[PDB]
């Protein structure tokens, strides 16, 4: 029974990774110009 | 024998081996090439190598048709390219490290103290809408004709607008390469002993490598179109290769803000 | 089912585990050789092995030479000798021996099994990241026999490949090195990816990541700073490449480069380097004091959440490898805060180990005593890094045997104990044999005593004032020197009697009857799988009542 | 002629201090060996009390407990007072040591590859440190009859063997010395554990250190970064004397 297998625990787990990785990239993007706007 | 799982379960394999014999002898060969010995011992590796990952990758088209490719196998491929990218992106950092450093504290005479003068004491950079700008319009334009071309296959099952678009960014994309083989042609400064220089051409130089891939990675998705292999469910490949190029755009507008724009 | 196709074209992660192991083991004796011949020298003030004189003969004879002494009369120090040894031992660690063992070899072999996964993500992809870590370690090992710096073989930089030192000794050794390195972040780079995906995407129906196992949770970890540390060092090496063999300035400063703009950059992936050993480590340990005390581990989540805590700061502390280097004073303040932040989550997990032992039932088997011993390292190390934590402290101290002394109780010997910790619970379950418990135990003791009097006595040498990377010192140091070269010594027997132990065990050792070997309380799924686990592990993906 | 900045044969404190600096260095990792000579023989009791207390034999059947919401707090706030302890002393002698004053004598020093060299930009004098074992003085980077000969010339001992140099960089009591630091070759560093400075001779950067000499005698130094293959052969003297003598000396070397 391939193709059959039940997704629905690992495709919330992409939502999130996607999730996160995109609200992380976005704080280090602004941790430096944070850290540009304090001591360039 | 009795098994429950979706989950991709492979052969033994030889490329694993050979590409890393051929890896070993392709840097091995480089660094007697780099020392004034014949090239042959280094493409010799660049030779093997190409033809394992050739090999190599081959599988990963004939294990899809051969319905491997579950709905987890495809998203797990999918995860597999997204953490390359983020991999990809933490190298590129390195060499916007590299030249925000020397631009904004760029070394003086009196260096930790007073920094000197940035761009760099008769260095004369290029002007960033003359010609970048049109590289600029290049790579936009053949990223949105890779889009065009996804979403014709996953939102419409168009093939003609897959291939179509396909060719189109295929071609913009070898232009761009072309065209910025040109700025390098007519640089208006050296690569060896100066750090706008050495800046400059290795930071454009790999993206233009990742630009050279990410084309050479189209054409085989389009290679693959003309077989007609792609349906609008199944297309990781597909899938990597417009997240791929699309990563080489925010790669180069970051470039073009940062080298050319406030770089100047 | 030959020779060949199972281990030279392996997918099954068991097997590729066990080939990182074994590698890491060879690469391992190769380095730790590396040592021995060190303190052999520096056992006593005077060069008398390392002769510029037993140059004259050929490579395989003035080898043998070099390992008996000379008197001081005879023998002209040959200081690049010194360099290329303490640079082939760090290299070797760092990048081909003890990462390999941890996230390699057991990594690959078990996280699967914890979270009851088939096979890996992408096991063909797996096979590759062994084989281009053996390329690298070709290429490292090549490093060691090609032309050099200073007329001789081999490069002599120091494991960071510091700059103008490193893009200006001749030779082509180093742009060996330099590729080996390339190799072994490719591999890395790899094997994350594969494990990240794994770890996400393969899990038993029904274990949330809040049910996962903490040796997989401590591999996450370590996945995701491979995944982000090691392509910035790719950069970092290629600016060395470039300016060794493409006259670029990155780092020469009449072009216009910053030799310390190297150390940041490189730095930036050096301590994510040091927390990718130690948190495979931490998981084993965690695995080992919970089943060992017969008591569930201690405050999970916080433990993991701690993992997690370690794992984000650890980029941005990187600068105080560089107090002397040359760094503004805010800069220098803030590394200084930021390392001692690192510091709470780091201590805590100790705590948590030291609880998991409180209110259980202690059964001191070898590996719980190999855990009990990393505890000591662990946090022996890890308080004179609070010390070097204060930059003001660290004038003194840095670029002096002090530090050698901290960083081999923290991350040397407590990857090292976090290595035998993991090859004494899991040899039976890998082998199908088990080991005797006498004979691991005698490992165990002789190493715990050799050491600490290899290491301990070189606090004295820092405070003391000697510099790193010296193959002579004033006569008033000796005392120490000889103290540490004893212990070294001992060491060097008690890792030889491992490999006698081994070999004992994998041949003439006790066919292991049960699945679960140890006790109830290592619940984990490897012991549900029978000793030596089918070639085809979880076939049919294990249901929730399994864990 | 006390020769005082000095390793003794197998001592484990530090080396004597010479310097306010060095006193605050002294000063600090006291404080803190106290606290962490604490933490281990804490934890090592925790570990081996538990080991005893809690041993299969001792205590047959284990506990079930998992977490503890109090005492994980206690684990938190106190290493967090710890080194806020830490901290607010550590970051005064750091401003100290790194906040760079008016200068008495201001001194460049350069580092070469195995020897040192000295500039006194206002006082006119330039001249460079050779290990008295070099191979400039002769030696093999070693020890030979010759060599010791040549120690004893000095007026240092077979003893000072690897610290001894040809010539010192001589310096007035109670005078704050700016020492400015540039590398020529590759990467050096400078550094006197009696007057407890170090700094890294980077070439393309002049970095800045300062002590103030409070005792006289002689002080010793090794170069602190792997420099190549003489990397061990190129220490550092410095002669500090009073200034009646030290301005005797600022004549005599012109
Ligand atoms: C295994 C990896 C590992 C670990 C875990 C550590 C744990 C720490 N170490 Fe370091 N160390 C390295 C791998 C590690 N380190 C390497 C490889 C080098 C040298 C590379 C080279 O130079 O060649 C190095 C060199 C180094 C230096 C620079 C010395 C120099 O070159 O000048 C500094 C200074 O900031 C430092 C600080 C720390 C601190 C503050 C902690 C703390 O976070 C430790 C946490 C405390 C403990 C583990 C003790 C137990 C404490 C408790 C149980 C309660 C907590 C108590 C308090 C918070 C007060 N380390
Ligand atoms: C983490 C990896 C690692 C390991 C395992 C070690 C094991 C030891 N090292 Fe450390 N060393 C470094 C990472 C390590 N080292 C680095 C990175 C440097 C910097 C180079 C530089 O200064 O530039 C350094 C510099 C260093 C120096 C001084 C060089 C100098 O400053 O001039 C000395 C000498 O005292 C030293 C002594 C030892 C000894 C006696 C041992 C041991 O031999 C003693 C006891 C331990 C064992 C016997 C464990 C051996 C077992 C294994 C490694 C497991 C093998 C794998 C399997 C079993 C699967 N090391
Ligand atoms: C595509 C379209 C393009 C459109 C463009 C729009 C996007 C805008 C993006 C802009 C981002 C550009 C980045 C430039 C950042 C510059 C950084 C900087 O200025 O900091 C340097 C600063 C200088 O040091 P200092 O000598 O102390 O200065 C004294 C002189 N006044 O250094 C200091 O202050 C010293 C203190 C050191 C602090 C280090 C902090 C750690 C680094 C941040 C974390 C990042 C690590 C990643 C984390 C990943 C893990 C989770
Ligand atoms: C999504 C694709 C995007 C394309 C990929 C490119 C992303 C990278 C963009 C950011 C790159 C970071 C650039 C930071 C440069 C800051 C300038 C600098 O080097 O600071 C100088 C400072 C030492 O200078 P100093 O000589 O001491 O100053 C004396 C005063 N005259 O040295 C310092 O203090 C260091 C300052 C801290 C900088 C930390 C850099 C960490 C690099 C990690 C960046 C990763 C970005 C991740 C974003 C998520 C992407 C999805
Ligand atoms: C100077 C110019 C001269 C040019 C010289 C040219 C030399 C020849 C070199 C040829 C190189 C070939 C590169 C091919 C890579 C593409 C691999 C691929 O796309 O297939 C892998 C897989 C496809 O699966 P899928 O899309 O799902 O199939 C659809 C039906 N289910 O999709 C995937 O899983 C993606 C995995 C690919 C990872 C690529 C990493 C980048
Ligand atoms: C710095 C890198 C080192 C840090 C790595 C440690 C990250 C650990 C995050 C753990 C998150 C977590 O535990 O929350 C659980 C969350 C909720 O879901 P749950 O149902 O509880 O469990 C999944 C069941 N299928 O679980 C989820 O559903 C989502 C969890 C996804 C976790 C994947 C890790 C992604 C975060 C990495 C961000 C990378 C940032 C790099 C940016 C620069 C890019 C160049
Ligand atoms: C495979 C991985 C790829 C990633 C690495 C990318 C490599 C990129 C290589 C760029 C090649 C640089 O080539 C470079 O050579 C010459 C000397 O330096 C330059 O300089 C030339 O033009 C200038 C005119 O003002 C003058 O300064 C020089 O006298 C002249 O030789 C070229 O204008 C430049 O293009
Ligand atoms: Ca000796
Ligand atoms: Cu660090
Ligand atoms: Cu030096
Ligand atoms: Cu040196
Ligand atoms: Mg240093």
């Amino acid at each position: 029974v391939a193709g059959s297998m039940d997704i629905t625990q690992q495709e919330k787990t992409f939502a999130g990774f996607v999730r996160m990785v995109t609200w992380a990239a976005v704080v280090i993007v602004a941790a430096l110009i944070f850290l540009a706007l304090a001591n360039a | 024998h009795a098994k429950n799982h979706d989950y991709h379960i492979l052969p033994p394999s030889i490329w694993p081996f050979m590409a890393s014999v051929g890896a070993f002898v392709m840097l091995f060969g480089a660094v007697l090439w780099m020392h004034g010995s014949g090239p042959w011992m280094g493409l010799i590796g660049l030779v093997v190598v190409l033809y394992t990952m050739f090999g190599w990758w081959s599988d990963v088209v004939t294990e899809s048709l051969e319905g491997d490719h579950t709905p987890v196998v495809r998203l797990g491929l999918r995860w597999g390219f997204i953490l390359f990218i983020m991999s990809e992106v933490m190298f590129f950092s390195a060499w916007f490290w590299s030249f925000f450093k020397h631009a904004l504290y760029p070394m003086g005479p009196e260096s930790p103290i007073i920094d000197g003068i940035f761009p760099p004491e008769g260095i004369i950079t290029f002007d960033p809408w003359h010609l970048p700008l049109i590289n600029t319009l290049i790579l936009l334009c053949s990223g949105c004709a890779a889009t065009w071309a996804h979403h014709a296959l996953v939102h419409e099952n168009n093939r003609r607008d897959v291939a179509w678009g396909l060719a189109l960014a295929i071609a913009l994309g070898a232009l761009f390469t072309v065209f910025q083989a040109y700025e390098y042609s007519h640089a208006a400064f050296g690569f060896a002993g100066n750090i706008y220089g050495a800046n400059f051409f290795m930071a454009t130089g790999f993206h233009g490598f990742h630009v050279i891939v990410g084309t050479i990675f189209l054409l085989v998705c389009l290679i693959r179109v003309q077989r007609g292999h792609f349906t609008p469910e199944k297309h990781v490949g597909f899938e990597a290769a417009i997240w791929y190029w699309h990563f080489v755009d925010v790669v180069w507008l970051f470039l073009f803000a940062s080298i050319y724009i406030w770089g100047q | 089912r030959g020779f060949f196709t199972r281990w030279f074209m392996s997918t099954n992660h068991k097997d590729i585990g066990v080939l990182y192991l074994f590698t890491g083991g060879l690469v391992g004796l190769i380095s730790v050789a590396f040592t021995v011949y060190m303190r052999m020298e520096l056992m006593a003030p005077g060069v008398q092995f390392m002769c510029a004189e037993h140059l004259e003969s050929g490579l395989v004879k003035g080898f043998f030479q070099s390992l008996w002494p000379s008197a001081v009369e005879n023998c002209t120090p040959n200081g690049h000798l010194w360099n290329v040894m303490i640079t082939g031992h760090g290299i070797l660690m760092m990048f081909f021996v003890v990462i390999p063992a941890l996230f390699g070899g057991f990594g690959n072999y078990f996280m699967p099994l914890h979270i009851g996964a088939p096979d890996m993500a992408f096991p063909r992809m797996n096979n590759l990241s062994y084989w281009l870590y053996v390329a690298g370690t070709s290429l490292a090992v090549a490093s060691l026999f090609a032309p050099g710096g200073n007329g001789q073989l081999g490069s002599g930089i120091g494991w960071v490949l510091y700059p103008p030192l490193s893009t200006s000794e001749s030779g082509y050794s180093t742009d060996l090195a330099i590729f080996a390195v390339h190799l072994s972040g490719a591999s890395s780079i790899l094997g994350a990816i594969n494990m990240i995906t794994t770890f996400l995407n393969m899990r038993a129906p029904g274990m949330t990541m809040h049910k996962v196992p903490l040796f997989a949770w401590s591999i996450f970890v370590t996945a995701w700073l491979i995944l982000l540390a090691l392509p910035v060092l790719a950069g970092a090496i290629t600016m060395l490449l470039t300016d060794r063999n493409f006259g670029t300035t990155f780092f020469q400063p009449s072009g216009g480069g910053d030799p310390v703009l190297y150390q940041h950059i490189l730095w930036f992936f050096g301590h994510p380097e040091v927390y990718i050993i130690v948190l495979p480590a931490f998981g084993i340990v965690s695995h080992v004091i919970a089943t060992f005390a017969k008591k569930p581990i201690f405050g999970y989540l916080p433990m993991v959440y701690a993992m997690v805590a370690i794992g984000v700061l650890g980029f941005v502390v990187w600068a105080h490898h560089m107090y002397t280097a040359g760094l503004s004073l805010t800069q220098q303040s803030y590394f200084m805060m930021a390392t001692m932040v690192i510091a709470v989550p780091t201590g805590i997990k100790i705590f948590s180990w030291i609880a998991t032992m409180w209110g259980g039932s202690i059964e001191l088997k070898t590996p719980m005593l190999w855990a009990l011993g990393f505890l000591f390292l662990f946090t022996v190390g890890g308080v004179t890094g609070i010390v070097l934590s204060q930059a003001s402290v660290d004038r003194y101290y840095h670029d002096t045997y002090y530090v050698v002394a901290h960083f081999h109780y923290v991350m040397s010997l407590g990857a090292v104990f976090g290595i035998f910790a993991g090859i004494y619970f899991w040899i039976g379950k890998m082998s199908g044999r088990q080991y005797p418990e006498w004979a691991g135990k005698l490992h165990f003791w002789m190493m715990f005593v050799g050491a600490n009097l290899t290491f301990f006595p070189q606090h004295f040498l820092g405070r003391q004032g000697m510099p790193r990377r010296y193959i002579d010192y004033p006569e008033a140091f000796a005392t120490w020197n000889f103290v540490s070269s004893l212990g070294a010594f001992l060491s060097f027997a008690s890792f030889l009697f491992f490999l006698g132990v081994i070999f004992y065990t994998l041949t003439r050792g006790a066919r292991v009857t049960a699945n679960n070997y140890w006790n109830e309380h290592a619940d984990t799924l490897e012991w549900t799988l029978t000793s030596p686990p089918p070639e085809h592990t979880f076939e049919q993906l294990p249901k929730r009542e399994d864990w | 002629l006390e020769i005082i900045g000095r390793p003794q044969p197998g001592g484990t404190g530090f080396q004597p201090s010479a310097s306010p600096v060095a006193t605050q260095i002294h000063w600090l990792d006291g404080f803190i060996l106290v606290i962490i000579a604490a933490i281990t023989i804490f934890v090592t009791l925790l570990i081996l009390y538990a080991v005893w207390r809690f041993h299969e034999k001792r205590n047959k059947v284990p506990a079930r407990f998992t977490h503890n919401s109090p005492l994980e707090i206690a684990w938190t706030i106190v290493p967090i007072v710890i080194l806020v302890a830490i901290g607010a002393f550590s970051l005064p002698v750091l401003f100290n040591q790194q906040e760079i004053p008016e200068a008495d004598v201001t001194v460049k020093v350069t580092g070469y590859q195995w020897y040192w060299g000295y500039e006194y930009p206002d006082e006119e004098i330039s001249f460079e440190s050779y290990m008295i074992g070099s191979p400039a003085t002769g030696g093999d980077n070693r020890m030979s009859p010759e060599v010791e000969q040549q120690l004893i010339e000095a007026g240092y001992s077979r003893d000072e063997f690897l610290l001894a140099t040809d010539t010192a960089m001589v310096v007035p009591v109670n005078k704050t010395v700016v020492v400015q630091v540039t590398g020529a070759d590759v990467i050096h560093s400078w550094t006197v554990p009696a007057f407890g400075v170090k700094q890294d001779a980077v070439p393309g950067r002049l970095a800045q250190l300062w002590f103030r000499a409070e005792r006289e005698g002689i002080f010793f130094g090794q170069c602190s970064e792997l420099c190549g293959i003489s990397h061990a052969y190129m220490p550092i003297t410095v002669k500090v004397v009073s200034e009646e003598a030290y301005a005797a000396w600022l004549e005599q070397h012109h």
